[PDB]
């Protein structure tokens, strides 16, 4: 069966322990992992993993960026920059601050520049999503 | 002896035993910080080198480049554990030398500098200075991450260099390799991972690179507050012993002053 | 009853176009079966668009199905 | 390819914005103490 | 006449053009679910994409069918 | 009689129709073990849905058999 | 007549044709939906490299068609 | 009589069916050579799976060309 | 004349071989559009590849075309 | 001859059974490249899947062709 | 005649088979296309695959081909 890690530098959400099915959001595409998945490599892009336990139970936490692992042997690292609990943001928050980076969006200084920001609405329309 | 001057060394020995007391409860203090803080930095760590363990990837021999990273700090009171990766360092460095490969430091810690300045300091990319200062946290190992990737060397394989903390008193200087995106896409143990691109393992590994930066980060404060404490322990209680064979030293010399002071006074009365 | 043989074989030619129904539903119900492999928790939403592309190239099987019943018995 | 790579960013300048982009959205008591071991306090010296 | 029992055959083949546009019509709305499976967040525009493809792949064999009735009837 | 010749015409032409039932069957088994390579912990509702799609395209082959068994002789 | 019952049949027979121009029309709007489902930040080019996919299909399945009103109308 | 001209069209009519079980055939290896290549460790119940798509496709094919014959020996 | 009408017959049922070349360049086109999206810094070379099959599934398309119109017009 | 006409046109509709196998085999090819693209270290295996279903698809090609031959000769 | 009636209606019924080559050339590029943008270091392995392919399909591209001008043209 699975043996699954989920990790942020600060904190430790599973220490090795079993769940039923992880699915998390990755830079080529959204996906689910089960018992016995196949090895991959993903990188992480800004969204919200949802674990289901054991049983039927389910729990959610927003993942910022970072790095998913599905070993050959059923071992998952799922390791994250910033993974907060859903319940620690503001949808006002957020909602303002995507507004403002779009303010300043059209002002693109340099495609670098560019890039920085646009970074920024991404993440912040991808946590709207999340709270709307 | 002197009066004056076995009463300045009581008072300076005293001033020593009482700061190093201090250092040590600050860094008693500081220790208990860093403990409870590496505790899930090991599980991030471990997690993070478990694609590295799990795939058996080796080393293309024919590749040349190195590179060398050695983690400590910039404060200097714990002392063997400088000396300890950077005896580590200057034996990977010279041996791989040896091997006739292009071998290039970057060294965290005023200290890792300075030990090898005077003899292979021409061979340094970039040292990073302030790491002691403030408990270590992501933000260093991004900013060092990206001073590595950003300069103008695209190393082969590279090897970080730290003191993993095993206890109060014990550190064992480790050390973990580094693996460029040319050694892991040009593997045939790692061929079975789906759906990854050219471009997913580039943003993995310098993703990595970071993970194991910050891991070496821990692991070194950690160990270097603990050995800073055992170090100013020691030098308090060999100041506390060496204070009461002077304290005893004192009072042999005041008994004697004032014997001799007697004795002066009492041949000055009887000889008027 | 030159009309009575052609009848039959038209009718015979146009019940060939149930081919486009049959190779759309395989490719539909393939294409979930991989997209349920991929990600799971959508299971409901796949289903419910699987449901649309069976029963939307089931309407051209009943086109075909019809005119050959049109030149089967309705003139 | 993600528009980062061509204007010459990495995966972790991408993670440092999404990072910080979460972090300005935290209930305002967790900015409190998520503020605190956020920081990049190292000093570069070049050759 | 001979002519109506040709304008049945005619009719009978020319209604087989709809095959391709069945197939097209499955291809379409397999490679949506494949799509919205992937990349959830995108819902309303690959739908949308979906319902293009649709109604392009559709006409073809609608007016396949349209040649097919204008055989049969004139 | 000439729609005797009709009907072998007309069966052989209905018979053409199973064709997609082949497109079909082979996509929805292919895309099987596609989805079942991914993820192999979901082979119980990858097989349900497999046996799913390939009755729904074996319905429309069964339509064309009928069909042109319907022209040779119960007709 | 005889030589435009056989005109009638051709055209009827010529008509499949655009069963291929079908097709191509359905693979190349799915493969978009794919690829833009890939990456999203390339709608633009995405969407106009598929008109000109639907355009050569088109085009080229629609000379079957032309042909079949060749045979009709005038011969 | 006529009746061995319908059977000869008829059963060159029938046979055309086998071109749906080539495409299914081509379609079934083709997936498992690229869910072999996408995951090797599994390459029993893969091609299990392939067997099974083979006899489901076969049975098909067969069935035209049964008819096939059949219209030649009814 | 029933050799015209057969011309007629033939040329109706030759032109239909155009199918597999649409579908074929559907097929070309999708996936492009399928690689370009999964990297588009190699847009040249995947529109040289992709030209390159458009002609020769063209080129095969135009073998049925022109059989149909050397019927047609010759015999 | 009635029966030789009806014999040419009936093999000339059993050679179209050909398209489907045509087709399969190019798929088979396709997703050999696909999965040599994806896992090159195999590469053999994936070609002895690749050469199994290109004889396999072939296989039925040639029903259909011996189809036309019996067709036109019988 | 009806000789060379029945020629031209088989002949017509014939070449059509190589829309079945059409469209494996079609699958064998795109296949290429894509196999390419995702490891293209492989190319030139790629496109001997793809050239083998191609080849195989023109092979019964040009079987029906064959058949067809043997009815056409000497039998």
């Amino acid at each position: 069966q699975m043996s699954f890690t989920f990790a942020s530098p600060t904190q430790v959400f599973f220490n090795s322990a079993n769940v039923r099915q992880v699915d998390v959001p990755t830079q080529t595409g959204a996906f689910g992992i089960l018992a016995a998945h196949v090895p991959t490599l993903q990188v992480l892009r800004p969204g919200l993993v949802v674990v289901h336990a054991e049983d039927g139970t389910t729990s959610k936490y927003f993942v910022s960026s970072g790095s998913v692992t599905v070993n050959a042997d059923s071992s998952v690292q799922l390791l994250a920059e910033e993974a907060v609990t859903l319940d620690m943001l503001d949808l006002g928050a957020a909602k303002a601050n995507l507004e403002k980076a779009q303010s300043e969006l059209l002002g693109a200084a340099d495609e670098a520049t560019r890039a920085e920001i646009q970074i920024r609405i991404e993440a912040n329309e991808a946590l709207v999503k999340a709270l709307e | 002896a002197t009066l004056k001057d076995i009463t300045r060394r009581l008072k300076s020995i005293k001033n020593i035993q009482k700061i190093t007391k201090s250092m040590k409860m600050v860094a008693a203090a500081k220790y208990a910080r860093a403990e409870r803080e590496l505790k899930p930095a090991r599980v991030y760590g471990v997690g993070s080198l478990a694609l590295y363990e799990k795939a058996d990837i080796k080393t293309p021999e024919d590749k040349k480049k190195h590179l060398i990273i050695g983690v400590s700090s910039d404060r200097g009171l714990c002392g063997a554990i400088h000396s300890s990766v950077a005896k580590q360092m200057k034996s990977e460095a010279a041996n791989l030398a040896a091997a006739g490969k292009e071998v290039k430091i970057i060294g965290v810690g005023d200290k890792i500098r300075s030990i090898l300045h005077r003899t292979h300091s021409d061979q340094f990319l970039v040292t990073f200075k302030e790491v002691g200062r403030r408990p270590p946290t992501f933000g260093d190992a991004s900013v060092i991450a990206l001073e590595l990737l950003n300069s103008g060397y695209e190393f082969d394989e590279g090897s970080i260099i730290f003191n993993r903390f095993r206890s109060v008193i014990s550190y064992k200087t480790e050390e973990k390799p580094i693996f460029s995106l040319d050694t892991i896409s040009s593997a045939e143990s790692m061929s079975i991972y789906d759906d990854i691109d050219a471009d997913v393992l580039r943003n993995y590994q310098e993703y990595s690179l970071a993970n194991i930066i910050y891991y070496s980060l821990k692991e070194s404060t950690t160990s270097e507050q603990s050995a800073r404490m055992t170090a100013m322990d020691n030098a308090s209680k060999n100041a506390s012993e060496m204070i009461d064979k002077l304290t005893l030293t004192f009072n042999r010399t005041r008994q004697a002053v004032i014997t001799k002071e007697l004795i002066e006074i009492i041949s000055g009365a009887a000889a008027l | 009853d030159i009309d009575t043989a052609a009848k039959f074989i038209g009718a015979g030619a146009a019940t060939v176009g149930v081919a486009g129904s049959g190779a759309g539903i395989g490719t539909v119900f393939g294409s979930l079966i991989i997209g349920y492999a991929r990600n799971p928790s959508l299971k409901q939403q796949l289903f419910s668009y699987a449901i649309l592309g069976f029963a939307l190239s089931e309407a051209m099987g009943l086109f075909c199905l019809m005119v050959a019943f049109l030149i089967l018995f309705a003139m | 390819v993600a528009y980062w790579r061509q204007a010459g960013l990495s995966y972790i300048r991408y993670s440092q914005i999404c990072a910080k982009a979460v972090r300005d959205a935290l209930k305002t008591e967790f900015k409190a103490n998520a503020m605190k071991t956020s920081g990049s306090t190292i000093k570069i010296v070049k050759v």
